This record gives structure tokens, C-alpha cells and sequence, in this order.
């Protein structure tokens, strides 16, 4: 999970 | 061709001529590298991931060539511990994830 | 039947009754969860992501029913900001990422 | 990316  | 994940689902990918190990992540929204240098125009980024975020440097329309094929798209770099290709280049590369 | 990845890839699973929404995501090793109870009999774990690492609980043979079939397996439970089902259980269901 |  990654975001901005 | 497929990927049967009983193993990490990685490829060699070339950003603008830098060969680099890379995991494709449908659970990232986005892609990050280290190790490579890209230049000075880009963005100021922070990015989120499970332990906590770190900061990030956005380039957009840059050259990637993997799996046979050549597409141009946003990478950030930052000190993330593994490379990432996120859904962003996923679809671009017209992967989906089937059952 | 497959996942176009201009949408997070997300769906409804029962673990042990209750219904969670989890993130389908080929670059997690394994499984992780949270507002679900799971008991006693766990393990202590740490796990590292993008800006750090957390403690969990890893709770082995757990049923889980999802995309219409019910499998048993690892899920640990923890402070993650989203849920997380890993290649771990993602190879269970017989999915492969497509090209 | 997560990883024990």
C-alpha cells in the first residue's frame, strides 16, 4: 500500500 | 503471459537508459525508485505507505521501457526501501489481475 | 472473471463472520487487518512497509470467505490505515496478474 | 509493499  | 504470485512478482525495467529491479504493486497508487538520478524539474512529494511516509521528488513523462515495450509516465524517487511500479504504469502496460 | 486497474482493486471478505473491505495487493508478502477480534492465541510480529514498521498479532487458520469460496489461513492484525489481503492468501484464490 |  502507497499513496499520495 | 501470466505471473503466478507463489513468488514476488519482479522485472527488470530501464528508466531513461538505467537498468533497475522493480515490483508490480496493484496495492500502490503510484511509482517510486532509488538509486537512479532524474533531474531538476520536479514536484516536492510526500507519500504514504504502512510504517509512517516519506518525501518524495515527482518527474512526469518519463521514459521506461519494460516487457517488450516502451511507454513514457510520472516516477516519483525517494527512500523507499524496494522499487515499486503502482497501477499507474500497471494499466499502461495493460495488466490486470484475473481469477 | 478480472480486475481493470483504474480502480484500487477492493472487495467484501467474512473473517469469521464479519465483513471487512480489503485491497487485493501483489507487493504484500502477507495479510493484515484491523476493527476485526480475532483472539488469544496469536503470535507477536513486526511489520516493516514504506514509512516504517508496526507491531501485529498473527493468528494462524483463520476462515475467511471471499469471491465466493471459503479458505483458511495466516492474518495478522495491527494499526495499518487500510486493509491488506498479500500474495499469501491471493494465491489461495487462484488469482495471477495478466499481461 | 509490506514484508515481515
Amino acid at each position: 500500500f502507497l499513496e499520495k | 503471459p501470466q505471473f503466478h504470485l507463489w513468488k514476488r512478482p519482479v522485472v527488470t525495467a530501464h528508466i531513461e537508459g538505467q537498468p533497475v529491479e522493480v515490483l508490480l504493486d496493484t496495492g500502490a497508487d503510484d511509482s517510486i525508485v532509488t538509486g537512479i538520478e532524474l533531474g531538476p524539474h520536479y514536484t516536492p512529494k510526500i507519500v504514504g505507505g504502512i510504517g509512517g511516509f516519506i518525501n518524495t521528488k515527482e518527474y512526469k513523462n518519463v521514459e521506461v521501457e519494460v516487457l517488450g515495450k516502451r511507454i513514457k509516465g510520472t516516477i516519483m524517487t525517494g527512500d523507499t526501501p524496494i522499487n515499486i511500479f503502482g497501477r499507474n504504469l500497471l494499466t499502461a502496460l495493460g495488466m490486470s489481475l484475473n481469477f
